[PDB]
């Protein structure tokens, strides 16, 4: 189960 | 014994050849379970053990759906990065990210992690409290202002902690027969003639899981690391591992060296003489 | 941009038996960046049938991918992993050895 995390760097 | 989940993101940018290649893969321990290819025909995520195919359609819904935004966030990380360090266009570059968390024999939260790379080397991670990041660039100082501003850290925390432990567990559970099983190694040793004066032994350790194991030389019980040879720890291809180490001893001597086995299902270490 | 060049290993998935079927193995670790070429050969010649396995990355950030193909050995055959890799000069081969 993968994170809802995905902001830019 | 302890556990854990792990996820490895790789984003390779490709100048001219259009789209960048992301690859996704899911662990628990030392077994993949999930992946995903931006090149593949699919566009889903699937799965590659069977125990993960007990999952109803809204998982596969939603892990196709959060890949794609990995993807695309990493789609975007590769130019931000060219910018950051002032690169060309021309070359190719290399985003890695990985997460995941650790639990104890107890099944309960021991350590989590969230690091990326740029080109083979740290860009920003996330510190051992979960709350703070690590720079390990003054490029990075910019994409750390940035996440601390959106509270970033905090949500990953709330995953790490909970969620990431949550499905750990229940991974293990639904894949019992597979990822709490111990194959402990099947033991051998090998003999070849180098010279007349030399000899190589080799301890042989095959078709184990999991993939953790020590194997080390004595001489006349004491401790041996000098003329010896380790190799890295290699997949058989069927879920098991293999590994091997040598000796060059002098001709006559064998009998002093001994082979020493340690794995989770040797209950009392293996000790092999030729 | 930091480089590293792979390490080879060949071998078979089973304890090797002319004539009972088996995999035969070339495992490519601890490389960096991920673009790699490998090819299994018998005799010199490239093997069609060739699957690998999903790239992945250790603690190092380095890569590692493992190529596998079904085979039965003989007496006079031999097989051999034929490596490519920008830190190379030039492709490396490594001969199966049972």
């Amino acid at each position: 189960h993968m994170t809802e995390v995905v902001r830019h760097c | 014994g302890s556990h854990s989940m792990r996820y490895f993101f790789t984003s390779v940018s490709r100048p001219g050849r259009g789209e960048p290649r992301f690859i996704a893969v899911g662990y628990v321990d030392d077994t993949q379970f999930v992946r995903f290819d931006s090149d593949a025909a699919s566009q889903r995520m699937e799965p590659r053990a069977p125990w993960i195919e007990q999952e109803g359609p809204e998982y596969w819904d939603g892990e196709t759906r959060k890949v794609k935004a990995h993807s695309q966030t990493h789609r975007v990380d590769l130019g931000t990065l060219r910018g950051y360090y002032n690169q060309s266009e021309a070359g190719s570059h290399t985003v890695q990210r990985m997460y995941g968390c650790d639990v104890g024999s107890d099944w309960r939260f021991l350590r989590g992690y969230h690091q990326y790379a740029y080109d083979g080397k740290d860009y920003i991670a996330l510190k051992e409290d979960l709350r703070s990041w690590t720079a390990a660039d003054m490029a990075a100082q910019t994409t750390k202002h940035k996440w601390e501003a959106a509270h970033v850290a905090e949500q990953l925390r709330a995953y790490l902690e909970g969620t990431c432990v949550e499905w750990l567990r229940r991974y293990l559970e639904n894949g019992k027969e597979t990822l709490q099983r111990t194959d402990a190694p099947k033991t051998h040793m090998t003999h070849h003639a180098v010279s007349d004066h030399e000899a190589t032994l080799r301890c042989w350790a095959l078709s184990f899981y999991p993939a953790e194991i020590t194997l080390t030389w004595q001489r006349d019980g004491e401790d041996q690391t000098q003329d010896t040879e380790l190799v890295e720890t290699r997949p058989a291809g069927d879920g098991t591992f293999q590994k091997w180490a040598a000796v060059v001893v002098p001709s006559g001597q064998e009998q002093r060296y001994t082979c020493h086995v340690q794995h989770e299902g040797l209950p009392k270490p293996l000790t092999l003489r030729w | 941009m930091i480089q590293r060049t792979p390490k080879i290993q060949v071998y078979s998935r089973h304890p090797a038996e002319n004539g009972k079927s088996n995999f035969l193995n070339c495992y490519v670790s601890g490389f960096h960046p991920s673009d790699i070429e490998v090819d299994l050969l018998k005799n010199g010649e490239r093997i069609e049938k060739v699957e690998h396995s999903d790239l992945s990355f250790s603690k190092d950030w380095s890569f590692y991918l493992l190529y596998y193909t079904e085979f039965t050995p003989t007496e006079k055959d031999e097989y051999a992993c034929r490596v490519n890799h920008v830190t190379l000069s030039q492709p490396k081969i490594v001969k199966w050895d049972r």
